[PDB]
């Protein structure tokens, strides 16, 4: 106990070890990360699905607002303006009808 | 009329939640793109590094013998 607290070709031996640790380390990344580039790839698929769906609601939405609103707006409709309206809202949209 | 309030209540929570979803598509979209230009980059440097590997075996093995 006393004695042992008491007590170039280091750098060749450390430096070939440290430089294939970069190597393996920069591997297992690689591998982990193309997975993952796959995971988020197949992710970005369900995040468009879904998205999409909601774009098309969207656009629906839109179009019962701007044609009820320009409806809305100080000019008298005609009759025909009438019943082509409802005919559209009715047969398009039926459960938003009722 | 009122209904068409209701409607603009329902246009303000699907904007929201649109914009989050535009937003989201492009912070992924935009991972996936930084992910494949750092397997290049590693891919890239796979033979370089892999060239070094062989010129230090050779040199660990060359300089060894000459001091042997």
């Amino acid at each position: 106990y006393d004695s042992f607290s008491m007590k170039l070709i280091h750098n060749l031996n450390l430096l070939v070890d440290l430089t294939e640790e970069g190597i393996r380390r920069s591997n297992q990344q690689l591998i982990s990360l193309k997975d993952q580039t796959t995971a988020l790839e197949y992710d970005l698929q369900q995040v468009q699905k879904s998205l999409g769906t909601e774009e098309q609601e969207a656009q629906h939405i839109k179009d019962v607002y701007e044609l009820i609103d320009g409806f809305s707006s100080n000019r008298s409709p005609s009759m025909e303006e009438c019943q082509e309206l409802f005919r559209r809202l009715r047969s398009e949209f039926p459960h938003e009808y009722e | 009329e009122d209904i068409l309030a209701k409607l603009k209540l329902r246009i303000q929570e699907r904007d929201e939640a649109l914009n989050f979803r535009k937003e989201e598509k492009r912070k992924l979209e935009q991972n996936i793109e930084e992910n494949k230009s750092m397997i290049a980059k590693i891919e890239m440097e796979l033979p370089n590094q892999s060239t070094k590997y062989t010129m230090y075996q050779e040199l660990r093995v060359y300089s060894r013998s000459l001091l042997e």
